[PDB]
Parts: structure tokens; C-alpha cells; sequence
């Protein structure tokens, strides 16, 4: 039985149809951000960027993990809504600044001693 | 006991300095290198050994509770004299 | 009692050597008092005191005109008072270094000098300790 | 390698890279760029600076605690060039005026100077030189610029030749001459073009990848002896450019054609400032000049960066040039220009 | 009422630790040797977690 | 030359116009701030030297960063920063400020205001006194007295 | 025990009445706040004419760091590291070795003034009295690095502010 | 004994305790232990469902009359399989006492949300999930207080490094501030303090 007490949804299907509301509603926004903030970004990248996030995600199996991903994620929105963040933050989604770096074992083994 | 180095560089009292070819010497240019002159080990080796007429002396470094912990040297050893941990005098008893 | 503040106001422009004397200490501090002299730098600093005025004006020093390289005609801070007359200057004493002179010490500065921070003479931070690990050094003859 | 100059870390602000560059024409447009890419990943930087140093502070804050020097220098000084040069393994040259000044020409500039920080680092021992020149450097050019551009390369071959010269085409950035000087032609109501802009073809190309290029260029070892050309991915008649320009900003565009001789006279009639000019007749002639195609010489992909597009970045520099009413417009919403693509 | 969940216990994706410290760290669990110099145990009663040493380099300012 | 005698006394005009009106913007952070209110008071009373806070920006000459900066109020000390019209300066007064100080290791704070913006004096303590502040001012007045924007000029 | 502050009440007789109608039509507690600044004009400000006149201060006064030395001139510091495990903001590096002599003596000693808290908690902690924090307060800088002392630079200060040093600790070492 | 050591108050002592077995009686539902400390403390320890009950209790009870709500945080110990303590602190005006009540969670399961019986406990419950990532269900408005716009984790977990894992800095080519990866110029020096011999036998374990 494992005895869990649920945070919103009983299973995993009630978890999905609140990421898909999530989703829907960070679609709906990303516009308003890009115009808001004044975003040197495009709407396609904006919501490009918002799919990668969600998919980062894509293999919990916990609905109680995913009952809290979804809190985490409209505590973001409302964040973003409310203009609470500043560019710097929505910027920070994308990592402008830092370098590319390689995942091959060469690279790596000429650059230093990180595995 | 300052010394310069064949760069011209003054080597400090721990011994180091840049080796010729070490880039870091550039953050000396237009500026200075601070180097302290009183050379620690020159100055205590200036001071006499003292002499004392007891096989074990005490010293504190002087100055009372404004010294070191006060610690007994043993003087048993002609060859050699008694030399403090904290404050580097030398002490000897009397021979010759 | 105003030709009494008017003959103090006289007295003060007198006291300063002429009048020469009290626009040079206007212009050079902005004060135009004039108090008993307790000594007088190496460096050409002047000490004043006058234990009639209030905890904080009672003490006071003239800076010299020329520190050890730089004129300091204008160009005066805190920093080019000697260690001895800082002590007394801040009240963390009550004796002059005149009446009560410092220990003197072999190791002590002899020359006092001021903020070199913006000067050729900055202090530049650097490692203080050896190279920790040494490099094997190859041979310089052929193998063959 | 000089343990010391053995690279460690993680590559970021506190690690060590292994490069001591002295950057020439640091407190420039490029000159920022070069020296936060060096800084970002914890290189030591030497700056030498002619200017006022509050006109340096901006530099400041782009490498970690010592990370950074500055010291004088004089262009016509040999010894500040030794002296600011003795330690480093790389020397970058960004020095460079769009105008002549009654103490500098352009054969000061672009002649004599470039071939005496390359003669001083070759007898000083700096390992890299990094050489910057014009796409349209040339020896029988109507620019006096680009014809000084072709002596002091030949010239800095000539002194150091293990050099790498770097020939971009028209940089293009939030801080550029090439996108502002079009946005500050509508004050004066309508844009003047000789021949309407329709007989010049221009490739601009961005600021960061200038500068990624010049820092891929020292940690290659194949870019030693080699010159390269950096440009844009598109080119574009000047009509077009301009037009796109004046759209991104939405601004009213009104072209109308100048003659080449009453053009130039308004540029010499500029020239009297004793301030910046706002142009010069070299200006003039720079402007309409087509840009050359050099398929023959590396380029930006050689050194493993792709060319952004202008249509990425025009916003950034342009937003700043729209009024109240525009100002939040998005980026995809100005319908990129007509490419010349052979 | 109870949900009932079969999996298990993964909180990864909630910790907001960057990929690179979950996949590619080592953590050893051990109780810590007695230090040699000493005779106390009082510091071999408990489990320790640590994890796998990184590089360290000296700073080129202050060394 | 009489060019350069020129230009020498417009320098000395405009640089002692700039150091004898300061005006720091009314911005502080934390402890060090306490002890901006207590150079601020009758004792050592700033505004004799010329030294008056104005809240906005805009009419400020000198940013006093007086206390740790977080991350989360980095951005708004960059912003408050940038809209400073030129000439402009920044302080940087207490350890948290030169350096981080006391939470340099802390997860929330920058090591340093010197990684947001250009500091051209560094005030060191914590909190540095009343007095160890204004000794700061003045050596920014005397760092601000050595300008030679205008001869800079004039030998382009 | 306690008491209250606003509980009073106003007399409602016609003396009470009309003198607070007064006051409301006269302005007379605006104009004893009136008054209270204008004696304050009269009196003597409180300023003090710094640089030329200092505040006061304390032999027990923490200010800049210094090393301090035997009257043989010998180093004090015998590298025991106290004061770097008890500095509460890890300002103080330290590393030693034996000397040519066979002295325990330190190779660096560095203080991060910018990490530092002047908290005193080193010059306790200090078993030889060889790290003090001096009466200096004045050394501000224009650069970051040069509030990162080494050894040579701590030094330096000792060897500078000894005179003062000496006789600050003088005054107050009976109550340490 | 006398000048050194700390003076005892029995009087105090028997007051708790009998007021700590009142309450055990009064809710056994809930309570799973109390406690009184040697210096004078009651705790009261509970299952996690009747933390509103227990307040509530605690809050209107005639005998009680804990009005006020000193403070309410949470400890993580990371070797329970419960990981995050809850510790409610208690303010009774009436009767001149204090009260400590403790309740525990882990990672995924919620606690009800304590602002209809105090409305102190918003920005505490609020403070709590921002540093220990406990959701507390029902409450009205739930997000970060302390931390930084977008900042992942939270830091007061024992396994949350002390630097944590970004650092900002200004970038002059986006022209804003950036967050990147930490490095630090100086590594902060791990110290082992802990003497080999027991300092307490009072609080010595079984050897297992
Ligand atoms: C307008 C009326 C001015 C009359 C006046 O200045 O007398 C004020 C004089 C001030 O007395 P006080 O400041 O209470 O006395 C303190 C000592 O005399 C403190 O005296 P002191 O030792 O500071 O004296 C320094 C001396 C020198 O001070 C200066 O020269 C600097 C200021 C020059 C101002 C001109 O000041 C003067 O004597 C000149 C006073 C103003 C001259 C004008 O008394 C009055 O005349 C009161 C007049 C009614 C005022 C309402
Ligand atoms: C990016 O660089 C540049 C600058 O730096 C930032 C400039 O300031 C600059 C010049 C700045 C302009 C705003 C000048 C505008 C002033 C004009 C002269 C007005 C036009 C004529 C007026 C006198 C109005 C009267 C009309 C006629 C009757 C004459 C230019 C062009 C420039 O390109
Ligand atoms: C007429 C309308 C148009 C012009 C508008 C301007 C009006 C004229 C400007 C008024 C000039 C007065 C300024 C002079 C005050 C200097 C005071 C003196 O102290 O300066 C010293 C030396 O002087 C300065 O080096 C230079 C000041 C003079 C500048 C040169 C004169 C230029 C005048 C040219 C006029 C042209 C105006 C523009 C015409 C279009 C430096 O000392 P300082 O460090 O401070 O004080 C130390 C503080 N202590 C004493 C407490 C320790
Ligand atoms: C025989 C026939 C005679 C004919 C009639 C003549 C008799 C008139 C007698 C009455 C005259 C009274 C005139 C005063 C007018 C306004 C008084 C007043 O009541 O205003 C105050 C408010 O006025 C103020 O307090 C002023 C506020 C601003 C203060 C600014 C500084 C104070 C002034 C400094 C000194 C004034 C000097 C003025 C003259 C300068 C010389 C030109 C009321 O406000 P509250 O107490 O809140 O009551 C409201 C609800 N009941
Ligand atoms: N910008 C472009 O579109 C293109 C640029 N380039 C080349 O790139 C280089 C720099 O580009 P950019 O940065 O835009 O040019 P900038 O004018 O923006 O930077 C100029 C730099 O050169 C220095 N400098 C100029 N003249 C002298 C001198 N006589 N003595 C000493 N220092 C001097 C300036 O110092 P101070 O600040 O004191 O003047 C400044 O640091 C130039 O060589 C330019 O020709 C090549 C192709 C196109
Ligand atoms: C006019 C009186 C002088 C005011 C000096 C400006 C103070 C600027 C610091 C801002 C600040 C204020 C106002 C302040 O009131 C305060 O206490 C809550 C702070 O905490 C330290 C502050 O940092
Ligand atoms: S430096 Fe010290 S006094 Fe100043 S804000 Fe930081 S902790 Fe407070
Ligand atoms: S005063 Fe305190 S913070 Fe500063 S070095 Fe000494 S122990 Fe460390
Ligand atoms: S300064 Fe004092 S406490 Fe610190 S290592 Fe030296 S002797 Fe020990
Ligand atoms: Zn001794």
C-alpha cells in the first residue's frame, strides 16, 4: 500500500492534465513577457525555451513529484505575470554568457581532470 | 639582511622572488614591491648569549605578562647553547 | 560685550603673525583660533591645545606645507600625522610625546609616511612562499 | 609551457587560461569586447591607456582581483611599448581612429604605430600577435584609410611575421559607427545616398563573433602565420540596409540621391570640428564603397563560429533610436531585407 | 485517502542541483578511521557522506 | 603653449567645481549605513564640505555603497548605477561591500560590489567610523582634483 | 507597575475653552516650536574641524592590523595559528616552516582586510601579543588588491606603528 | 554547587509537567510524547494530522490560552527517514508560560497550513518552504520570501552546499547581470573541531 498521503492529484493522470494547464498557461504568456520585458528574443524562442524546461522533466513517474514541478512552475509564472522578475532573470534561462561546453572525451580529457 | 636577485628583484626574508621569465612580475611595473628591510633572523642573531650560573633558566621574553609563556631551558649541553622557543635568546653556563 | 567679541576678533587676526598670517590659516583650515603650541613634528606639523574649548575642539594640529615628496600647501589628510602625535591627537592619551616620548626601537620607522594608495609607491599584493612543486629537468644531450 | 602559464580550473572567472594578452586600443568599441572575453575566462589582461583613466572604469569590473593592469603608454614612445609588453605571451592591436586629428594621421595610426608595437613585441619575445585590418584594406583605394590599412599590414608581416592578421568588414554592434551613423542621418529630415545607395554592397558583421574569432584565433595553433576575413552571413545593397535600418527603429525613411562631390563637400565641411566629427570625406568615401569578396582567405567558420545574422541582433542597437511609442515592439515583427546572395 | 504510489523514492528534479553534481559525483559512505595520533573513539561513532574530490589550483593573486 | 595653460586651468576649474559639490545618492544597504547617518550628523556634518544626499539618481554624483549586496538587490544597485548621468562615481565603503566581509562565503551574497560596478574608493572596516568614511570622501575629492579630461583632450 | 500616556482628560470650563480656542486661532505651540529652533541657532554647533581636530578614541580602539616585534627585533609570531582558526571570517592564511636557524617562524601570513570583521577575536586569541589590531583607521584605497595584506605588509605596519602600539597596550593590558 | 552553576527551579518544573500530562490526556488522538526540559521547557510531540487540532487547543482552551504564536520553523536532519522537523513556539499572556510543539515531515508530503489559527504563520510557513522545501497545503498565499527571483533549492537543507552553485556578476556584452557556476578565488577551509573523548557522559548511547 506504501501509505502516501497526496499533495493534489490521486495518480498520474490528474498530474498530466495540470502540467498541460501549466503549459497552456505559460504558452498564453510568453507573448506578454516577450513584449513586457523587452526581449531581444522571439515568441518562438520564448516558448522553444519554455518546451525544453518542461521536457527536462519529462521522466518522473511520482505524481507527487509532478504535483510539486507543477507548484514550482506557476510560483514562476506568477513571478514572470507580475513582473517580480527583472530581464536578468529571464535571461537566465538561456545562458547568454557562458561558454559551450564539450561533452565528447577528448575535450574533456585535454581541458582538465572533470569525468 | 636584504638581498637582490640577478633580475634585480629584492628577495624577501621567506626567499621568495619571480624567476626571470615568470609573468607575474608585470604587476610590479609602475608600481613597487613591498619588502620588509628588518630581516628577523639577523636581528636575533645579533643578541650575546647570556651567561648564567644555573643548570635551568627561565625566560618570558621580558616585560612580564607583555612577553611569551614563561617555559625553562635546560643548559646541561656544553657543545651548544640554550636556546628559547618563542623568542630565540641564548643562554650558557659559564665554561673556558 | 560686542567690543568685547570685535577686540577678541582683533586679537585673534594679531596672534596669527599679521594678517598674512590669519588668511593663511583661513584659507589652510578654516579656523582662525588661536591656541597654546605643544610641539612641533619632524615633518613641520604644529600642535595646538586649548582645554577651554568643548571635548573635540581642544585639540588641533597645523599640517605642514611639504611631507616627505608631495606639497601639501592644500593637498592635507589625516593620514601624515606622526604615530606619537596621533596618540595624543585622538585623546587616548593626556601626555604630549613631548613630556612623554615614545620607546625607541631599532626597528622603528624613523620617517613617517602617509596613504601612498593612487602613488608609484602603492603596496602590490604578492605570494610570499616558494614554488611547492618542481619539475623533472630533461637532459640536454642527444640519446643516440 | 612556464607552470605558471599552465592552464587550471574550470574556465570561468577564477581559473586560469594561460594567456598574458596586452590589448593596444582597449578602451574602444572592440576593445571592451576582446577584454571581457578574456576576462570571463581568467586570462591576465594589460591595458594601455592614453585617456583619462575614468575613462577606463568600465573595464574594470571584467576580470577577477589582479586580473587586470593598467598602465600608460605613448603611441610614439618605443619604451611604454616595451614596458607594456615585457611579460605578455599574446599582443592584440586595436588601435585605430575614423578621423585624423592635428597630432595623429592616418599613416600614425595605421602605419607607423602598428609597425612599432610589432617590432617591440617581436624583439621583446611576445610568442602571438593579433593584427587587426580592413576587408577593404587596399593600396589603391580612393580611402586614405584603407590605403594606410594595406601599408601597416604589409608592414607588421614585414616585423613580426608569425603574426595573424584579422580583416573584419564593417562591425556592427551596440557601441558601432555603422548602425547609429544611419540611425543619426534623420535628423537632418531626409537621407542623402550617392546613387541612391543602389551600387554598394555591404556584409556587417557582429561585434561577438569579432571578438569570439580573435579569441579562438590565439588558442589555435594553426592561426599563427594566417590571415582571415570576418563577415557577416548576408550581403546587402546600401539602399536596402538603409531602409531595414530605419524600419527596425520606425523612423520615416526619405532617400534622396546626393552627388558624390556635394556629398564629400559636406563631409570636409564636417571635418572642422574639433571634436568628434560627426563624418569625414573618408567617412564618405568608406560608406559607399562596396565591400570585397575574398573567398580565397579564412574566415569566421574556419575558427569555429558561425556568422550571426544582422536580423538577430539590430534590435539591441536599434531599439535605443525609436520613440516612446515603439519602444516595445518585438523583434520578428520588421520583415527582414532583400539579401544579395550571388 | 491514501494514493498508493509503487515507485521508488526520487526527489532529483525538486533539489535544483545542476546536472553535472548528480550524475557524475561519487559520494563514499563510511565510518572515519581513528586519527592515529590520538586514542579517543569518540569520533568513529557515526556515518559520514562525502563526496569525491575536485581539482584545486592555486589563484594567481595571493597564491 | 598658451593652448595648454588654457585647457590646465579649465581642468582646474571644472575638477574643483566637481570635488567641492558632491553629491552622494541617498542609498544605503546595511550596519555601514548607520554610520553614513552618523557622518551625516552635527559632529562631522558633510554638508560643510559640500556633501548633500539627494534621493534621485539623476541629480547624484556619488553612489556609496553602504552595506552587503545580495544577489536578489544587485540588479537594483545596477540600475540605480547605470541611470546616474557622468561624471559619476561609486564608493565602496565596509567588508561586505569591498569584499563580502563577514557572509563572503554565503550562498545569496556577491563577493564584492566590485563585480557590478566600477569602485574608485575602497573604505575599509566594519562598519568603517564616521571619521574613516569622510577620510574617504576627501580622498576621492583629492582623486577627483587629478583629472585632466580637458588636456587629455586637447593633446589627441 | 505601569502607566498611561494618553488618558488626560481637558477641563471644560470657559477659561479651558477659551485658551484652547486661542491656541487653536494664535498658533502658539507652532510658535514654541518656533522658538526651540531659534535657541538652538544661538547655541555652539557641535562640529568638529576634521582633518585638524580628530575624534576621540580608546587604547582599546581595533583598528588596522599589524606584527609586532621583540625588543631584539625578533618576530613575535611563532606560527601556532590560533588566530586563524578563531577568526570568524577565514580572513587569516597562514603557512610555516622551519627556519635556517631552526626557528618556528611563518612563511605567509596574509589578512584579507576585505574579508576582515575587526572583531579583535586574533589579537586574544594571540598567545605572544604578535597580531594586534593598531589605532589606524585611515588607509583607504583605490583598488581592491591593495586591501590584501601579506606578510611584509603587516610587518611594515608593526614596524610603523610600534611607538603607539607599545603604549596603547601599556594601558590597558592589566585588563586583559 | 552555587556560584558557577546555573540555579534550578523545581517549582516550575512539576507546573509543566503537569500541565504537559493535561494535555496528553486531553488529545491522545494526536500527542505522542512530552517532554520537560531541565532549564524549564515543555515540549509536545504529535503525529502530523493534528497540528490544527493541537493549536486550535492550545490556542482557545481556557487553560491553555496560547495566544500568541512566538515562532514557527523547521529543522532538517537528514538521517530520519521523516527529514524535516516542524517546531511550533507558544506564547501564553494569562498564564505567564511557554509551550513547544513538534511535528515532522518529509520531502513530499504536506502540512496543513496554520494561518486560520494564527495569522502570524503566513510569512513563517512562508519562510520554511523558501529554506526547507516543506508545502504546507491551504495556504493563501504560498511562494519565496527570502530567496532570490528564479533561485533553485533550498539552501537551509544539510545537503545544500554553503556557497551554493551560481554567482553573479555584471557582463558588459549583454549588459546586464549574469549568473554563472562558482568559482572561488579562496575555497572556504573545512575545520575538524570535534575531540576524540567524550565530553558528556549524561548523553552517552547504547553501543548498539
Ligand atoms: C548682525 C549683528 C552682528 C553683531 C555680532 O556679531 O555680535 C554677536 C555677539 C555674539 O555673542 P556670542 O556668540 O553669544 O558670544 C560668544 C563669544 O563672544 C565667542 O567669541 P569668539 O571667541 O568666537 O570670537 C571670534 C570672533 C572672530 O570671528 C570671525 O571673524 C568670523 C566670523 C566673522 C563674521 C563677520 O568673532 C567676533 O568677535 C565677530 C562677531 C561677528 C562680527 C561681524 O553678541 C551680540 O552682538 C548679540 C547681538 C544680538 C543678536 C540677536
Ligand atoms: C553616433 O554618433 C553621433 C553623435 O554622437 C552621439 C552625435 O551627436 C551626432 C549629432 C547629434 C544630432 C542630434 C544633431 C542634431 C542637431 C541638428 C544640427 C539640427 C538640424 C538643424 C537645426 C539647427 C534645426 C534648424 C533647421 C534649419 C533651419 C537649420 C551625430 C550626427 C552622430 O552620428
Ligand atoms: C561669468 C559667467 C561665466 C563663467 C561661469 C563661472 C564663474 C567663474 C568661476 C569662479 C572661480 C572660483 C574657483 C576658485 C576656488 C579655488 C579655491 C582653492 O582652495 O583652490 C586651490 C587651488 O585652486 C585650484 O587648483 C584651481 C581653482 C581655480 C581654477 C583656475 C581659474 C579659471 C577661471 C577661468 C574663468 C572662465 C570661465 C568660463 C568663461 C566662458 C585648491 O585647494 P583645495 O584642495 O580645493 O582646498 C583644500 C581643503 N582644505 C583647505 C580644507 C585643506
Ligand atoms: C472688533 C471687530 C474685529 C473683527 C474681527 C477680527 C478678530 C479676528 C480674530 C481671529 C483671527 C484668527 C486668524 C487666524 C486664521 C487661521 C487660524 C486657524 O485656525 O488655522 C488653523 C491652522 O492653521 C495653522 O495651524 C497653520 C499651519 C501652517 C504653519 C506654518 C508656520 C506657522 C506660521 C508661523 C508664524 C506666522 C506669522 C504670520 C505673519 C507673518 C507676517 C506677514 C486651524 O487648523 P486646526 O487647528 O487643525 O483646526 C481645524 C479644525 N477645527
Ligand atoms: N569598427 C569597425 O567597424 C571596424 C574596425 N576595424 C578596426 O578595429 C580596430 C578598433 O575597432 P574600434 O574599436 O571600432 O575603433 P575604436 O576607435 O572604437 O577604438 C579605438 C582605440 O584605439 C585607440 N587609439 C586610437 N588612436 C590612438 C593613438 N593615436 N594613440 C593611442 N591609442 C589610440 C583608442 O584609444 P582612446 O580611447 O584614448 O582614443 C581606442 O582605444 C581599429 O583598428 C579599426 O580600424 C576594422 C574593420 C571595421
Ligand atoms: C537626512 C538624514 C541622513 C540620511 C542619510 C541617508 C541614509 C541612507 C541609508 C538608507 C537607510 C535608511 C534611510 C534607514 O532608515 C535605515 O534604517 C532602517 C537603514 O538601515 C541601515 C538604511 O540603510
Ligand atoms: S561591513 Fe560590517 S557593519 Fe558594514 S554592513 Fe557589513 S556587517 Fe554591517
Ligand atoms: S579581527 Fe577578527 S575577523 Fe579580523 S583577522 Fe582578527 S579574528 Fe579575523
Ligand atoms: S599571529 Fe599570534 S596567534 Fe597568529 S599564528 Fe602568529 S603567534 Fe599564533
Ligand atoms: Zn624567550
Amino acid at each position: 500500500g506504501t501509505s502516501v498521503k497526496p499533495i493534489f492529484s490521486r495518480d498520474m493522470n490528474e498530474a498530466k492534465r495540470r502540467v498541460r494547464e501549466l503549459y497552456r498557461a505559460w504558452y498564453r504568456e510568453v507573448p506578454n513577457t516577450v513584449h513586457l520585458f523587452q526581449l531581444d528574443i522571439s515568441v518562438k524562442q520564448g516558448r522553444d525555451k519554455v518546451r525544453e524546461m518542461f521536457m527536462k522533466n519529462a521522466h518522473v513517474t511520482d505524481p507527487r513529484v509532478v504535483d510539486l514541478l507543477v507548484i514550482k512552475g506557476k510560483m514562476e509564472l506568477e513571478e514572470t505575470i507580475n513582473v517580480w522578475k527583472q530581464r536578468t532573470h529571464i535571461m537566465r534561462f538561456f545562458h547568454e554568457t557562458e561558454a559551450p561546453r564539450p561533452t565528447d572525451f577528448l575535450s574533456k580529457f585535454y581541458v582538465g581532470h572533470d569525468p | 639582511g636584504v638581498r637582490t636577485s640577478p633580475t634585480g628583484e629584492k628577495v624577501t626574508h621567506t626567499g621568495q622572488a619571480y624567476d626571470d621569465g615568470d609573468y607575474r612580475r608585470v604587476r610590479f611595473s609602475d608600481r613597487q614591491k613591498e619588502v620588509n628591510e628588518n630581516f628577523a633572523i639577523d636581528l636575533i642573531a645579533e643578541q650575546p648569549v647570556s651567561e648564567v650560573g644555573s643548570r635551568v633558566i627561565s625566560c618570558d621574553g621580558g616585560g612580564g605578562a607583555l612577553g611569551h609563556p614563561r617555559v625553562y631551558i635546560n643548559l646541561d649541553k656544553e657543545t651548544k647553547t640554550g636556546t628559547c622557543g618563542y623568542c630565540g635568546l641564548q643562554f650558557r653556563q659559564p665554561h673556558h | 560685550e560686542l567690543v568685547q567679541v570685535l577686540r577678541r576678533g582683533l586679537q585673534q587676526v594679531s596672534g596669527h603673525g599679521g594678517l598674512r598670517g590669519y588668511l593663511r590659516v583661513l584659507f589652510r583650515a578654516n579656523d582662525v583660533r588661536v591656541g597654546t603650541l605643544v610641539g612641533e613634528d619632524k615633518y613641520g606639523n604644529k600642535y595646538y591645545e586649548d582645554n577651554k574649548q568643548f571635548f573635540g575642539r581642544h585639540r588641533w594640529v597645523i599640517y605642514t606645507t611639504e611631507m616627505n615628496g608631495r606639497d601639501t600647501f592644500w593637498d592635507v589628510d589625516g593620514s601624515m600625522v606622526p604615530p606619537e602625535w596621533h596618540r595624543w591627537l585622538h585623546c587616548m592619551t593626556d601626555d604630549p610625546p613631548t613630556t612623554k616620548p615614545p620607546t625607541a626601537r631599532k626597528y622603528i620607522w624613523t620617517n613617517h609616511k602617509f596613504n601612498v594608495s593612487g602613488t608609484p609607491q602603492q603596496y602590490v599584493p604578492y605570494s610570499t612562499t616558494r614554488k611547492k612543486i618542481q619539475e623533472w629537468v630533461p637532459p640536454s644531450t642527444p640519446y643516440k | 609551457l612556464h607552470h605558471a602559464l599552465i592552464p587550471h580550473g574550470k574556465g570561468g572567472r577564477s581559473s586560469v587560461s594561460g594567456i598574458v594578452a596586452t590589448v593596444f586600443g582597449a578602451t574602444g568599441f572592440l576593445g571592451r569586447y576582446v577584454v571581457n572575453h578574456l576576462g570571463r575566462m581568467g586570462s591576465q589582461v594589460i591595458v594601455p591607456y592614453r585617456c583619462e583613466p575614468y575613462d577606463t572604469m568600465h573595464l574594470r569590473p571584467m576580470g577577477d582581483l589582479g586580473q587586470i593592469i593598467f598602465m600608460e603608454w605613448n603611441g610614439k614612445d618605443k619604451d611604454s611599448i616595451r614596458k607594456v609588453v615585457e611579460h605578455s605571451n599574446v599582443v592584440i592591436n586595436l588601435v585605430g581612429r575614423e578621423w585624423e586629428t592635428k597630432n595623429f594621421d592616418f599613416e600614425d595610426v595605421f602605419v607607423k604605430i602598428p609597425h612599432a608595437i610589432a617590432q617591440v613585441s617581436k624583439e621583446a619575445g611576445v610568442e602571438k600577435l593579433i593584427h587587426i585590418s580592413h576587408l577593404n584594406a587596399d593600396i589603391k583605394s580612393p580611402s586614405r584609410y584603407l590605403r594606410s590599412k594595406a601599408v601597416g599590414e604589409k608592414e607588421v608581416r614585414a616585423a613580426f611575421p608569425e603574426a595573424t592578421i584579422i580583416k573584419p568588414s564593417d562591425i556592427f554592434g551596440r557601441e558601432d559607427r555603422f548602425l547609429n551613423y544611419f540611425a543619426s542621418m534623420r535628423w537632418f529630415g531626409g537621407v542623402p545616398l550617392i546613387s541612391l545607395g543602389k551600387e554598394t554592397v555591404k556584409q556587417p558583421v557582429y561585434i561577438v563573433d569579432v571578438s569570439k574569432g580573435i579569441i579562438n584565433a590565439i588558442k589555435d595553433p594553426d592561426a599563427k602565420g594566417k590571415t582571415f576575413a570576418f563577415v557577416g552571413p548576408n550581403r546587402y545593397l546600401l539602399f536596402d540596409l538603409v531602409q531595414y535600418i530605419f524600419a527596425v527603429a520606425y523612423r520615416p525613411f526619405l532617400p534622396y540621391p546626393l552627388p558624390h562631390f556635394a556629398y564629400r563637400w559636406v563631409g570636409r565641411l564636417f571635418e572642422v570640428s574639433p571634436f568628434e566629427p560627426w563624418t569625414t570625406r573618408d567617412k564618405v568615401e568608406r560608406v559607399h564603397m562596396s565591400d570585397m569578396t575574398l573567398p580565397h582567405l579564412p574566415g569566421l567558420e574556419d575558427l569555429g563560429i558561425q556568422a550571426t545574422p544582422l536580423e538577430l541582433k539590430a534590435i539591441e542597437v536599434l531599439r535605443r533610436h525609436r520613440t516612446y511609442r515603439w519602444l516595445t515592439s518585438e523583434m520578428e515583427d520588421v520583415k527582414p531585407a532583400k539579401t544579395v546572395n550571388i | 485517502q491514501l494514493i498508493a504510489v509503487d515507485e521508488k523514492l526520487d526527489i532529483t528534479t525538486l533539489t535544483g542541483v545542476p546536472e553535472e553534481h548528480i550524475k557524475t559525483r561519487k559520494v563514499r559512505i563510511f565510518v572515519p578511521a581513528r586519527n592515529n595520533m590520538q586514542s579517543g573513539v569518540n569520533n568513529t561513532k557515526k556515518w559520514k557522506m562525502e563526496f569525491d574530490t575536485r581539482e584545486r589550483w592555486e589563484n594567481p593573486l595571493m597564491g | 603653449s598658451r593652448g595648454e595653460y588654457v585647457v590646465a586651468k579649465l581642468d582646474d576649474l571644472v575638477n574643483w567645481a566637481r570635488r567641492s559639490s558632491l553629491w552622494p545618492m541617498t542609498f544605503g544597504l546595511a550596519c555601514c549605513a548607520v554610520e553614513m547617518m552618523h557622518m551625516a550628523a552635527p559632529r562631522y556634518d558633510m554638508d560643510r564640505f559640500g556633501v548633500v544626499f539627494r534621493a534621485s539618481p539623476r541629480q547624484s554624483d556619488v553612489m556609496i555603497v553602504a552595506g552587503t549586496l545580495t544577489n536578489k538587490m544587485a540588479p537594483a544597485l545596477r540600475k540605480v548605477y547605470d541611470q546616474m548621468p557622468e561624471p559619476r562615481y561609486v564608493v565602496s565603503m565596509g567588508s561586505c561591500a569591498n569584499g563580502g566581509g563577514y557572509y563572503h562565503y554565503s550562498y545569496s551574497v556577491v563577493r564584492g560590489c566590485d563585480r557590478i560596478v566600477p569602485v574608485d574608493i575602497y573604505v575599509p572596516g566594519c562598519p568603517p567610523t564616521a571619521e574613516a568614511l569622510l577620510y574617504g570622501i576627501l580622498q576621492l575629492q583629492r582623486k577627483i582634483k587629478r583629472e585632466k579630461r580637458l588636456r587629455i583632450w586637447y593633446r589627441r | 507597575t505601569y502607566k498611561f500616556v494618553n488618558m488626560r482628560e481637558p477641563s471644560m470650563d470657559m477659561k479651558s475653552v477659551t485658551d484652547r480656542a486661542a491656541q487653536t486661532l494664535l498658533w502658539t505651540e507652532l510658535v514654541r516650536g518656533l522658538g526651540m529652533t531659534l535657541s538652538y541657532l544661538f547655541r555652539e554647533p557641535a562640529t568638529i574641524n576634521y582633518p585638524f581636530e580628530k575624534g576621540p578614541l580608546s587604547p582599546r580602539f581595533r583598528g588596522e592590523h599589524a606584527l609586532r616585534r621583540y625588543p631584539s627585533g625578533e618576530e613575535r609570531c611563532i606560527a601556532c595559528k590560533l588566530c586563524e582558526a578563531v577568526c570568524p571570517a577565514q580572513a587569516i592564511t597562514i603557512e610555516a616552516e622551519p627556519r635556517a636557524d631552526g626557528s618556528r617562524r611563518t612563511t605567509r601570513y596574509d589578512i584579507d582586510m576585505t574579508k576582515c570583521i575587526y572583531c579583535g577575536f586574533c589579537q586574544e586569541a594571540c598567545p605572544v601579543d604578535a597580531i594586534v589590531e593598531g589605532p589606524n583607521f585611515e588607509f583607504s584605497t583605490e583598488t581592491h588588491e591593495e586591501l590584501l595584506y601579506n606578510k611584509e605588509k603587516l610587518l611594515n605596519n608593526g614596524d610603523k606603528w610600534e611607538a603607539e602600539i607599545a603604549a596603547n597596550i601599556q594601558a590597558d593590558y592589566l585588563y586583559r | 554547587t552555587r556560584p558557577t552553576i546555573r540555579p534550578r527551579n523545581d517549582v516550575v518544573h512539576k507546573q509543566l509537567s503537569a500541565f504537559g500530562q493535561y494535555v496528553a490526556e486531553i488529545l491522545p488522538k494526536y500527542v505522542q510524547q512530552v517532554q520537560v526540559s531541565c532549564f524549564n521547557e515543555l515540549e509536545i510531540f504529535i503525529h502530523p494530522d493534528g497540528v490544527i487540532p493541537v493549536l486550535t487547543f492550545l490556542r482557545d482552551h481556557t487553560n491553555a490560552q496560547f495566544k500568541s504564536l512566538a515562532d514557527l520553523t523547521a529543522v532538517d536532519v537528514p538521517t530520519r527517514q521523516n527529514r524535516f522537523e516542524i517546531v511550533y513556539n507558544l506564547l501564553s499572556l494569562r498564564f505567564n508560560s511557554r509551550i513547544r510543539v513538534k511535528t515532522y515531515t518529509d520531502e513530499l508530503t504536506p502540512i496543513e497550513s496554520s494561518v486560520t489559527v494564527y495569522k502570524a504563520a503566513n510569512w513563517y510557513e512562508r519562510e520554511i518552504w523558501d529554506m526547507f522545501g516543506v508545502f504546507f497545503a491551504n495556504h493563501p498565499d504560498l511562494r519565496r520570501i527570502l530567496t532570490d527571483y528564479g533561485f533553485e533549492g533550498h539552501p537551509f537543507r544539510k545537503d545544500f552546499p554553503l556557497s551554493g552553485y551560481v554567482e553573479l556578476r555584471y557582463d558588459d556584452e549583454v549588459k546586464r547581470v549574469v549568473a554563472e557556476p562558482v568559482e572561488l578565488a579562496q575555497e572556504f577551509r573545512k575545520f575538524d573541531l570535534n575531540s576524540p573523548w567524550e565530553a558528556f557522559p549524561a548523553y552517552r548511547q547504547p553501543p548498539e
